[PDB]
RNA sequence: UUGACCUCAAAUCAGGUAGGAGUACCCGCUGAACUUAAGCAUAUCAAUAAGCGGAGGAAAAGAAACCAACCGGGAUUGCCUUAGUAACGGCGAGUGAAGCGGCAAAAGCUCAAAUUUGAAAUCUGGUACCUUCGGUGCCCGAGUUGUAAUUUGGAGAGGG
RNA sequence: GUUCUUUGUAAAGUGCCUUCGAAGAGUCGAGUUGUUUGGGAAUGCAGCUCUAAGUGGGUGGUAAAUUCCAUCUAAAGCUAA
């Protein structure tokens, strides 16, 4: 059970993993039927992509409020920004993620920039049916990339104003520290009896 | 409106008339049958907002309920095992007592497919329910994609599965992490969570 | 709101330009309606205070608010949602039968 | 058999019990006098269907598609008016110029709203005993739940007069069975036989 | 006297449907032991065996009473990931995640809540005929305890 | 793709000001129980008791009270991959 100094292993096989098991022989495999559904679903589609219009939208905590990310559907205030309604845009090929909401300008603009590039390139035909084929281009998504909102610049002067930026942390997290206690004092002489 | 003088009315159960229902209702339960059927609402603001239309191929499925709980079925006081078990009239019955009633008009009745029931009457010895049925045979639904849907054999014993109100809620299966030890079917996420699935070039 | 540029303080991020949403009627959830005060009104006539509203009242003209804070107590279980079932019933009383 | 057992003890068994202010109300039905004159005036007053439907098609069949129509052709309907809905709403903005409260419907649940509603939004109204006599002369079914906010320039005299019959025997009795709490009318058994009880141990 | 009226039912029932099969895999309920702890009840085994209810190729999930604390994100599903960690456990043996990142694949919607009433106007069936998964002339009923028709939240409805 | 025919005082979308905007209860959560269970002073689920509301209410993973907010709309429904 437990002889000479070696790791405590904690590997979860007391039960039947010999019964409930599956190796991935499927992978090559299930990874063709992919490819064959991109064309096969082309031959239906006709010129549309394996998929819609996806925005540039940041991601949150504090390990990814670094970088954006492929955002879902689209809102509404982004969607009348463009010029169009949903229950229309979603029928060009557009997405609309309605339960969700634009709190930020400068994003707002990265992600209306993606409107106008995309409606500018839709060559729409009505229900006319000669329609003049203009082909199309592979994935959509893959078409208009990550224009990563304004990563600044690369290159400036330098700037001294002697705070240190250490103490303005040692202090900045002060600031939340005793913000109740320092209160408690600040109650006191808050009300005049 | 009207029906909405009845839904906040279908709040208040306790008094004046709707206490006088509890000394009326409660009799009419224990003077048809137990497991019968019915005819027109009995409370039309639930039904209604709640899936019922009066049109054909439409019936309703009114049911008397016993309540306590499930007594383990082992014979006398033995359990034969370890005493983490041992318990018996202390079980509890994950599924509702309310499916207990729908699982009985439903299999009385499996031509037709349960749309959902109602409480209407809680005593002692029992807890008292009904039903809106909806007929997958009658063109009356079989012609309104409005709740079309239902007549489909993907839809074979609606109640005593949990695709009804009482169902997703006597799954466990619900949006939000007050649901991660089950936000998917049972099983699905029970064998997903411990099944050991290799790679091709193992990693 | 605004930050302050700080990684950390009353607000750890960045000072870049806030927005405004649109009229979520999510966030308008708690609505009434002079069809459903009417009603709301119009039920305490066809039913009105009920055996547990009888028993409660008379809790308050009994040894006080805070005996009957513990009442409603026994009835909804959430302490603050007692206090509104409290100013509630001062409605039936004060505004409907004390002027 | 079975059906006669349930239904006697149903609103007999509601008698021995005693009725809520919310009833009692009844059996303070409508008098003999307001049926008999309520009967021969709304015999005047019967709303569209069958041939009534048909002679209008042909009417705008010589009028609409004609010269030219615009949705106005035959006089406005004056008849009498029905809706549970329909004539709920009606009261709830005095649109009602005339109340029928529904005497039956199984589910008395959905006319509660009926009676307190004339009450902070006067309106006159008589519990009438009729769900299907109502329906004959509406050519419906039993809902017992008719309206009359119009009528014409010859029935509207006696209309007034049974306006005030009505409202008097009827709506101003109402703010009095508001402290009103019926039923406990027991039988014969234990009533007779409960006087020779009282009678032969009291003041006797 | 005549006729309604709701419930009940009635019948080689006009006239319609239901059982069951298979049962790797899934959706409920169900339910341990052996085993492990070097003994052993809590635990573990395993919300697994067997048990019993029901479909369909997938059915269930599925548009938020979600996640989050960020510049926030954004249906479900499944996938590498988190991580055998924070954590549950004689905190003993062992049990056991989610949200993020990456990902294929991606999609949306419908009923009651209103007073249309200048209009029961709608839906089941029968029936001559017809271009017959139905239709119009003819005739009933459910339904007025809301079928039409307006109405679904990200909205959107009467007035003008 | 071509041919034989208006369902049309037809039907629906974004615009302006305005009056409005209902929004599901023997639920909700609380109580205690047992199972479950990473969920640990309830992870849901069920039990018998209790039975509301609308600047309210579920949540913010340590009980609880006050202060808003952040956060979303249950108690009704279809849906390929």
């Amino acid at each position: 059970a437990i002889s000479k100094n070696l790791p405590i292993l904690k590997n979860h096989f007391r039960k039947h993993w010999q019964e409930r098991v599956k190796v991935h022989f499927d992978q090559a495999g299930k990874k063709v039927s992919r490819r064959n559904a991109r064309a096969t679903r082309a031959a239906k589609i006709a010129p549309r992509p394996l998929d819609l219009l996806r925005p540039v939208v940041r991601a949150p905590t504090v390990k990814y409020n670094r970088k954006v990310r492929a955002g879902r559907g689209f809102t509404l205030a982004e969607v009348k920004a463009a010029g169009l309604t949903a229950a229309y845009a979603r029928t060009i090929g557009i997405a609309v993620d309605h339960r969700r909401q634009n709190r930020n300008q400068e994003i707002f603009d990265a992600n209306v920039q993606r409107l106008k590039e995309y409606q500018s390139k839709i060559i729409v035909f009505p229900r006319n049916g000669k329609a003049p084929e203009a082909e199309q281009v592979l994935s959509a998504a893959a078409t208009f990339p990550i224009a990563q909102p304004a990563t600044d610049v690369e290159a400036r002067a330098v700037q001294d104003n002697g705070e240190s930026a250490f103490r303005t942390l040692r202090l900045a997290r002060s600031e939340k520290k005793f913000r109740g206690i320092r209160e408690k004092r600040a109650r006191e002489k808050a009300e005049a009896e | 409106g009207a029906y909405k003088y009845l839904e906040e009315l279908q709040r208040k159960k306790q008094s004046d008339v709707l206490r006088f229902l509890q000394r009326v209702r409660v009799w009419e339960y224990r003077q048809k049958n137990v497991i019968h059927r019915a005819a027109r609402p009995t409370r039309p603001d639930k039904a209604r907002r709640l899936g019922y239309k009066a049109k054909q191929g439409f019936v309703i499925y009114r049911v008397r309920v016993r309540r306590g709980n499930r007594k383990r079925p082992v014979p006398k006081g033995a359990t034969y095992g370890k005493p983490t078990n041992q318990g018996v009239n202390e079980l509890k019955y994950q599924r509702s007592l309310r499916a207990t009633a729908e699982e009985r008009v439903g299999r009385r009745a499996a031509n037709l497919r349960v749309l959902n029931s109602y409480w209407v009457n809680q005593d002692s010895t029992y807890k008292y329910f009904e039903v809106i049925l909806v007929d997958p045979q009658h063109k009356a639904i079989r012609r309104d994609a409005r709740y079309n849907w239902i007549c489909d054999p993907v839809h074979k014993h609606r109640e005593a599965r949990g695709l009804t109100a009482t169902g997703k809620k006597s799954r466990g299966i619900n949006k939000g992490h007050k649901f991660n030890n089950t936000k998917a079917g049972r099983r699905k996420t029970w064998k997903r969570q411990n099944t050991l699935s290799l790679w091709r070039y193992r990693k | 709101t605004v930050k302050t540029g700080i990684a950390i303080g009353l607000n750890k991020g960045k000072k870049v330009t806030s927005m405004t949403p649109a009229p979520k009627i999510s966030y308008k959830k708690g609505a009434a309606s002079n069809r459903t005060k009417f009603v709301r009104s119009l039920v305490r006539e066809i039913a009105g205070l009920s055996p547990y509203e009888r028993r409660l009242i008379d809790l308050i003209r009994n040894s006080g608010e805070k005996r009957a804070r513990k009442v409603a107590k026994k009835r909804l279980g959430s302490f603050t949602r007692a206090k509104a079932k409290v100013e509630e019933m001062n409605n039936i009383i004060a505004a409907s039968r004390r002027h | 058999p079975e059906y006669v057992r349930v239904q006697r003890q149903k609103k007999i068994l509601s008698i021995r019990l005693k009725v809520p202010p919310t009833i009692a109300q009844f059996q303070y039905t409508l008098d003999r006098n307001t049926a008999a004159e309520t009967f021969k005036l709304f015999n005047k007053y019967r709303p569209e269907t069958a041939a009534e439907k048909k002679e209008r098609l042909t009417k705008e069949a010589a009028a609409v598609a004609e010269g030219k129509s615009k949705q106005d052709a035959s006089p406005k309907p004056y008849a009498v008016k029905y809706g549970l809905n329909h004539v709920v709403a009606l009261i709830e903005n005095k649109k009602a110029k005339l109340v029928l409260i529904a005497n039956d419907v199984d589910p008395i649940e959905l006319v509660v709203f009926l009676p307190a509603l004339c009450k902070k939004m006067g309106v006159p109204y008589a519990i009438v005993k009729g769900k299907a006599r109502l329906g004959t002369l509406v050519n419906q079914k039993t809902s017992a739940v008719a309206a009359l906010t119009e009528v014409r320039a010859e029935d509207e005299a006696a209309l007034a007069k049974l306006v005030s019959t009505i409202d008097a025997n009827f709506a101003d009795k109402y703010d009095e069975v508001k402290k009103h709490w019926g039923g406990g009318i027991l039988g014969n058994k234990a009533q007779a036989k409960m006087d020779k009880r009282a009678k032969n141990s009291d003041s006797a």
